RNA sequence: AGGGGAUCGAAGAUGAUCAGAUACCGUCGUAGUCUUAACCAUAAACUAUGCCGACUAGGGAUCGGGUGGUGUUUUUUUAAUGACCCACUCGGCACCUUACGAGAAAUCAAAGUCUUUGGGUUCUGGGGGGAGUAUGGUCGCAAGGCUGAAACUUAAAGGAAUUG
């Protein structure tokens, strides 16, 4: 406080706060490749789902719409990529 | 900004704004809505020139007790009727 | 005397000068 | 504040804030100037050699008296890691 | 809803001076912004700034030295008629001897002075001492 | 006889001081009028005036005497004190001392040529006081002190020239009004032009050159 | 009631502040001392000021009293000063907690070793 | 002038509550203005308990107390109930006891 | 201006941690502080020494540096303090004010208490707020001891510590005397612990 | 205009009190109080404080949402839930402490960033009475609402704070 560098702000005071008031603002939502060992491939599907992603070939489930980030079915398992 | 319209264009709005709020002047209500010719004991004029009806004895507004001495006059360019005072010691003994 | 007493004493002057004008329309 | 011909018309060119560059006036009975010391070898410390800062009664009563040293004598290379320009 | 750009940087700037800060970041950046920046930091009443670019409007970091009292902005861009920036300065300026109001002009954003030597005149917004 | 105490009183009649430039340089508190009588005796007294008040009291009513003084040079220097007493006399001695203590520098300029000897001020300034805001500005040489007898008088002693003055308020109000003056002028070492921005090597106190030669024992 | 008024209360400070050297737990000797000490006006207010003068001094005997001070006490509290030899290096090693560890690991050096984990 | 923040008492975000009936000479006032008080207290009283138990079946029994919430109308509140009247800051502080 | 050996070393550190120093304030912790250090989980938060112990140095390289020792003020109106400044003031130039502080003796000539220093040392700006508060009527550096959750206002250069009692502000007071001695004046040449006991600046008892 | 009409209860009637007592207190109790279908459009309808946007300063609570946690508790076999705990973050109803600052003060995170006087916009006031009166227009079943003067009078009326 009195003189600071604004342009280079720390990147944990930066990272906890909003996702609008970051010095360039930018989404906290990620990608996720996600597979139920019932089948061999692999469904790219979004943090924040809304729509109850339904899975490839078998119609199965997968991600359940929560209040912000999807609530991700039993026996699943995933990478942010 | 607190009211008054600021922009560059808003001057019609300015100016209303202020013929509207003129009104409460006192002075200038009286001016405008000829207050003076119509009211008033005189033309609007200096003075006027009047004529003695009966001689008063007005007494005067507390804190002080006195007679006052006047003379209700009618004004000659109007009939309007006035009561006027008469200054200074005596005088009084000059009109009639 | 009282605010709301006086609205009422005019209230009611009018209603007698809103019937006396009557009289003469 | 000169004049026509140079003569350093008006007297009393005043102290200003080390930390804010606004000047520090008489009824500032609330500003502060600092002697930090000088040093030699071996501990010692060099009587009446001083390097100096001037902080304003604003800056003070504002709280910032401490903080705002700490950076000013630092990068005059007198404080070894305390400070830090970003947050 | 946002009305002046430009009112509201320099609103952040005499802010910042006046609560002791030496910089100040401001939203949202504009030529216009820019320009004025640029005109104070000519007769150095602040430091360096950047202009930082989030893919949108932009934000301004600015450095002061505290060497400004106040820069304010003239809300209405009035019309001045070279006759008539004499009149201006003498309002709101401090004396006769330093502080710039500064104009915009058919020849460019600057401050009345230069907008004298160049005999240009045009609208006003805003002022620096 | 004298006998200072502070330590800045000590230091002056030590000679080791010589003007109040540099009391204000370091903005030396002062607390003994003798300071800035050995300093500036150019002083010169102005009553500016004298009101009653009056104080209800469980067995009484004291009206005591509130009387406001002005003092200076017409070279840079006054002073505003104000005091209240039970005795005319006794208001008029207390207040010239407060108004000795009070003594704050004007930084006088010119109205806009670099000529002979400043006349006017270095900028507008204002100062308030209570309802009173008594506003300054500079003014060509000739122009005189464009002022009410008062603020008139508070500026001359100050030493100006020619500024132009303008107030809003209920100046009828001596107090507050004088003191908004006062207020005005001395915030004029306090507005920052470029002429000053200047850098300065920052100069050491007197307290701590001449420490010996102040002191107690 | 018997309650000594400031004249009294005061003037007995006065007098123990400055000849607590001379002076004594006995009064009939304070009031002696008092005449050739210090004038006063009445016998009667003499006293009632050395009884008093003796009283302060009974007590100071035991311990100081607040609003006298003839110097002497304070380097007695200097003197009447000292402890320790015991200190707070010993026994083994300093105990510390998870991250005033990563605050030795993340400056210094050379530190015995000794964790806790705290809870809510 | 003003004379409380709470002005007459406790209603920031509301425009209306709604009124209870004093206690004591039934005058309406809203619920955030009324002055409550629980009257916890035993059905016996001082020195009764002592024949009570004795004259009883049982042994000790239990004994339960008499629980009624009380509403008082300022008035009535400052008349006897809690109250005094305070100093101008004496009145800002809300701790009971 | 950096020193060379004047570094934290090893027994300093050793001290510091047996005097709990470095323990900082609970959920009260005032903005003006980065003396701090990654928040110990359940309540504490730790103090970066090295800041204490820099802090420490710049006191000193501005106690010494006042032409008359003894003008160099030492105060304190808590108990766990008064022990420690009379035998600051002791070793040192200083002159100490335990206890009361008796309002006006910056102020006002005329009051018997009556002083006129040219830098003052305080231990907790909460209880002597009237010293850091009158100082500033008649501009006075202000040196002070202060932890996580202490007033900042009005006074320069803090000593981040912890005056949550015990030994601490023995434990800094008296490092404060042995950097001031080691400053400019009579005493060594390097570590060399110094014969007085850590334990002369201490709260006593019953 | 229907229905309803327990309760409480303008009016009225009484018992008392009082010099009087058209009241305060006690009783009787019409309308009313509730509801349907229409009117009426006013309250100290209050935060006596327009709305949109920016900036300026600390602190602990709480309400709703979200994120993080090899947190606690629930046992079953660990999870999954749920409630709880801690940190941060949006948007709420408020309080605390300060005041850079504002104010005639009382006080005010706005009542701040105003003689260093301009972000946008709406509305109202211009000494006190006369008087929200007269008049015209208009709305209403009415009661009344909206709009709303003047002549004349007058040196104060008023605000906050202090001592009595
Ligand atoms: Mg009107
Ligand atoms: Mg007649
Ligand atoms: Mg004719
Ligand atoms: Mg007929
Ligand atoms: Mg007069
Ligand atoms: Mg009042
Ligand atoms: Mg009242
Ligand atoms: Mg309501
Ligand atoms: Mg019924
Ligand atoms: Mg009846
Ligand atoms: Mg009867
Ligand atoms: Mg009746
Ligand atoms: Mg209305
Ligand atoms: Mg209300
Ligand atoms: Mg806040
Ligand atoms: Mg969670
Ligand atoms: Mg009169
Ligand atoms: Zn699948
Ligand atoms: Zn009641």
């Amino acid at each position: 406080v009195l003189v600071q560098d604004l342009l280079h702000p720390t990147a944990a005071s930066e990272a906890r706060k909003h996702k609008l008031k970051t010095l360039v603002q930018g989404p906290r939502s990620y990608f996720l490749d996600v597979k139920c060992p019932g089948c061999l491939n692999i469904t790219t599907v979004f943090s924040h789902a809304q729509t109850a992603v339904t899975c490839e070939s078998c119609s199965t489930i997968l991600c359940t719409p929560t209040g912000g980030k999807a609530k991700l079915s039993e026996g699943t398992s995933f990478r942010r990529k | 900004g607190k009211g008054k319209p600021r922009g560059l264009n808003s001057a019609r709005k300015l100016r209303v704004h202020r013929r509207n709020n003129r009104w409460a002047e006192n002075n200038y209500k009286k001016r405008l809505l000829g207050t003076a010719f119509k009211s008033s004991p005189f033309g609007g004029s200096s003075h006027a020139k009047g004529i003695v009806l009966e001689k008063l004895g007005i007494e005067s507004k507390q804190p002080n007790s006195a007679i006052r001495k006047c003379v209700r006059v009618q004004l000659i360019k109007n009939g309007k009727k006035v009561t006027a005072f008469v200054p200074n010691d005596g005088c009084l003994n000059f009109v009639d | 005397m009282r605010a709301k007493w006086r609205k009422k004493r005019t209230r009611r002057l009018k209603r007698k000068r809103r019937k006396v004008r009557a009289r003469s329309k | 504040m000169e004049n026509d011909k140079g003569q350093l018309v008006e007297l009393y060119v005043p102290r200003k804030c080390s930390a804010t560059n606004r000047i520090i006036k008489a009824d500032d009975h609330a500003s502060v100037q600092i002697n930090v010391a000088k040093v030699d070898e071996e501990g010692r410390a060099i009587p009446g050699e001083y390097v100096t800062y001037a902080l304003s009664g604003y800056v003070r009563s504002r709280g910032e008296s401490d903080d705002s040293l700490n950076r000013l004598a630092q990068n005059d290379g007198l404080l070894k890691n305390v400070w830090s320009y970003s947050r | 809803t946002r009305s002046s750009v430009l009112a509201d940087a320099l609103n952040a700037i005499n802010n910042a001076e006046k609560t002791g800060k030496r910089q100040v970041l401001i939203r949202p950046s504009s030529k216009v912004i820019i320009k004025f920046l640029q005109v104070m930091q000519k007769h150095g009443y602040i430091g360096e700034f950047e202009y930082i670019d989030d893919h949108r409007s932009g934000k301004i970091v600015v450095q002061l030295n505290g060497r400004l009292n106040k820069c304010g902005v003239i809300s209405p861009r009035f019309n001045v008629k070279i006759g008539d920036i004499e009149k201006w300065t003498a309002n709101l300026l401090p004396a006769r001897q330093f502080g710039y109001v500064i104009l915009t002009t058919s020849a460019g954003i600057m401050d009345h002075e230069e907008a004298r030597r160049k005999h240009v005149s045009g609208k006003i917004l805003g002022f620096v001492y | 006889g004298w006998v200072p105490v502070t330590k800045l009183g000590r230091l002056v009649k030590a000679g080791k001081i010589t003007t109040i430039e540099e009391i204000f340089l370091h903005s030396l508190p002062v607390k003994e009028f003798q300071i800035i009588d050995t300093l500036l005796p150019g002083l010169q007294d102005e009553v500016m005036n004298i009101k009653p008040v009056q104080k209800q009291t469980r067995a009484g009513q004291r009206t005591r005497f509130k009387a406001v003084v002005v003092v200076g040079d017409s070279n840079g220097h006054v002073g505003l004190g104000i005091k209240t007493a039970k005795e005319v006399a006794g208001a008029i001695r207390a207040g010239i001392i407060i108004a000795k203590l009070s003594v704050i520098p004007i930084r006088r300029g010119y109205w806009g040529t670099n000529l002979g000897q400043p006349h006017s001020l270095a900028t507008k300034t204002t100062g308030k006081c209570g309802s009173v805001t008594v506003r300054l500005i500079p003014a060509p040489r000739g122009s005189g002190i464009v002022a009410s007898p008062a603020v008139k008088k508070l500026l001359q002693l100050a030493g100006v020239e020619d500024v132009y003055t303008q107030s809003n308020g209920k100046t009828r109000t001596l107090e507050n009004t004088l003191k908004a003056a006062f207020v005005a002028i001395g915030n004029t070492y306090g507005f920052l032009t470029p002429n000053l921005w200047a850098e300065q090597p920052l100069p050491v106190s007197p307290l701590d050159i001449y420490s010996d030669e102040a002191s107690a024992q | 009631g018997r309650v000594r008024t400031k004249t009294v209360k005061r003037a007995s400070k006065a007098l123990i502040e400055r000849y607590y050297p001379k002076l004594t737990l006995d009064f009939q000797t304070n009031k002696r001392l008092c005449d050739e000490i210090a004038t006063i006006q009445s016998k009667r207010l003499r006293n009632k000021i050395a009884g008093y003068t003796t009283h302060l001094m009974k007590r100071i005997q035991k311990g100081p009293v607040r609003g006298i001070s003839f110097k002497l006490q304070e380097e007695e509290r200097e003197r009447k000063d000292q402890y320790v030899p015991e200190v707070s290096r010993s026994n083994g090693v300093l105990n510390v907690d998870n991250q005033t560890s990563d605050l030795v690991k993340s400056l210094g050096l050379k530190l015995p070793l000794s964790v806790i984990n705290v809870s809510a | 002038p003003k004379k409380r923040a709470s002005n007459g008492r406790n209603k920031k975000g509301r425009g209306h509550v709604k009124p209870v009936r004093c206690v004591n000479c039934s005058k309406s006032i809203p619920k955030d203005k009324a002055i409550k008080r629980m009257a916890i207290r035993n059905i016996v009283e001082a020195a009764a308990v002592r024949d009570l138990s004795e004259a009883s079946v049982y042994p000790e029994y239990a004994l339960p107390k008499t629980y009624n919430k009380l509403h008082y109308c300022v008035s009535c509140a400052i008349h006897a109930r809690i109250v005094r009247v305070r100093s101008r800051e004496d009145r800002k502080n809300r701790a009971p006891p | 201006s950096l020193p060379a050996t004047f570094d934290l070393t090893p027994e300093d550190a050793q001290l510091l941690l047996a005097a709990n120093t470095h323990l900082g304030a609970r959920n009260v912790q005032v903005h003006q502080e980065p003396y701090v250090f990654n928040a110990r989980p359940d309540g504490v938060h730790v103090i970066n020494v090295g800041k204490t112990w820099e802090k420490l140095v710049l006191a000193a390289r501005i106690i010494a540096a006042i032409p008359n020792p003894e003008d160099v003020v030492a105060i304190s109106s808590r108990t766990f303090g008064q022990r420690a400044v009379l035998k600051f003031a002791a070793h040192t130039g200083a002159t100490p004010i335990a206890g009361r502080f008796t309002p006006g003796s910056f102020t006002n000539y005329i009051t018997r208490s009556f002083k006129e220093p040219r830098l003052v040392i305080v231990t907790d700006p909460r209880s002597d707020a009237q010293a850091i508060k009158e100082a500033s009527y008649v501009n006075i550096p202000v040196i002070a001891l202060t932890d996580l959750d202490s007033p900042s206002e009005f006074v320069d250069v803090a000593i981040p510590c912890n005056n949550r009692g015990k030994h601490s502000i023995g434990l800094i007071w008296y490092l404060l005397a042995r950097e001031v001695l080691r400053l400019r004046g009579a005493l060594v040449d390097r570590t060399q612990p110094w014969s007085i006991m850590p334990d002369l600046y201490f709260y006593r008892d019953p």
